[PDB]
């Protein structure tokens, strides 16, 4: 989401 | 005061805010995601209350994002509501809501709450 | 529908939100407090999410309104998160954040939250 | 506050 | 009244809360979720203040629910705050907070809210 | 795991937090205020989840306050629901609710909400 | 999850 | 309130 932070 | 709101910001998760604040109490900018390219930019509309303050009082204010732009729709909106804090480390302290468009059955679970601190990085 | 959400809603408090849906995700009007009164009405701007829901979803948005009017000056503002759901009985349900500006000691109470339905009735 | 009923 | 928050309650959902209260403080029962079904029951515990409260105030009170029970474990909790009001009609108005157990990477997103109100009908 | 939970804790308002987990997922406990001398002691109750949580996830819990004991009476009960993050240095995060007993008028007011993290110090 | 309705 | 910090 857009809100969270990136990716693993 | 429109000018120490005026700026870009960064919260702990790495995520973007660039507001400018108007002399009408309007909040406008783009929000982006906690690094990953150009792509995640979002528009921001709020309000922020301007303040006969001469407390060291913070000045509350609030925001809207929808997360939907050219490139994605995650169909769901964030509302942040905070006070800002300036001196020569200014904060905005918020708490926020994130909707989420949901059936009538998951209504219920459609809404999560949490808090960002944004820092101050450019005027 | 779409831009159903355009119109005059009411609450169960008895304020009145009158507001307009761009096309582009823009929600801009007035909300009026307590009376109808004349200048109980502030300014509000926010956003909601145009999607296609086959699986008949809600549309979220949300919006602000700063407690200062050329009359009034609360200190504090108000957030809505919810969704729109239309129909014969469209209902905006909402979940709300209200900030007032604080000094440090008394910023951890600073935010009350609560919850609002709105109808057109 | 401006949120909440009247106060009558 | 004081221990009228004693008994069964019902909310919106279908969910059954049944509760003791204890003169001290105290709330005992079991909170019982979906088809009512059988071990659909989790142990809830909570506290409520015991006041005088001449200007007819609601009882403030909350409770916990760690669900898991010897059938299911969903790694999360809720906590309900709200109040009591008793009379003719007897509700709980409550929020609540739900948190699942996760991992940092998720933490931004543990945490649902949302409202109920409770009736013993 | 009950063992981790139990313990004293404190957090950023300097209150502190004396909680004993039993293996029935029960927890009790004291709260104290931020400094104060002795009487500013409420009990407290609250769950917590045993979780087979072999992912590095937190154990979700929550717990109940209610403002009164024999020296005062607030009329409020707080609710914090969080999670319990072990390591050498161990910290419990929460989100919480504080509801005050109002009249039908003021209700759309009765409840705060905010966010403590609890630091471990003693066992 | 058991704070939902039935998944009815 | 016994949640919030000391007094002034």
């Amino acid at each position: 989401h857009p809100q969270g932070p990136p990716c693993k | 005061a429109e000018a120490g709101i005026t700026g870009t910001w960064y919260n702990q998760l790495g995520s973007t805010f660039i507001v400018t604040a108007g002399a009408d109490g309007a909040l406008t900018g783009t929000y982006e995601s906690a690094v990953g390219n150009a792509e995640s930019r979002y528009v921001l509309t709020g309000r922020y209350d301007s303040a006969p303050a001469t407390d060291g009082s913070g000045t509350a204010l609030g925001w809207t994002v929808a997360w939907k732009n050219n490139y994605r729709n995650a169909h769901s909106a964030t509302t942040w509501s905070g006070q800002y804090v300036g001196g020569a480390e200014a904060r905005i302290n918020t708490q926020w809501l994130l909707t989420s468009g949901t059936t009538e059955a998951n209504a219920w679970k459609s809404t999560l709450v949490g808090h960002d601190t944004f820092t101050k990085v450019k005027p």
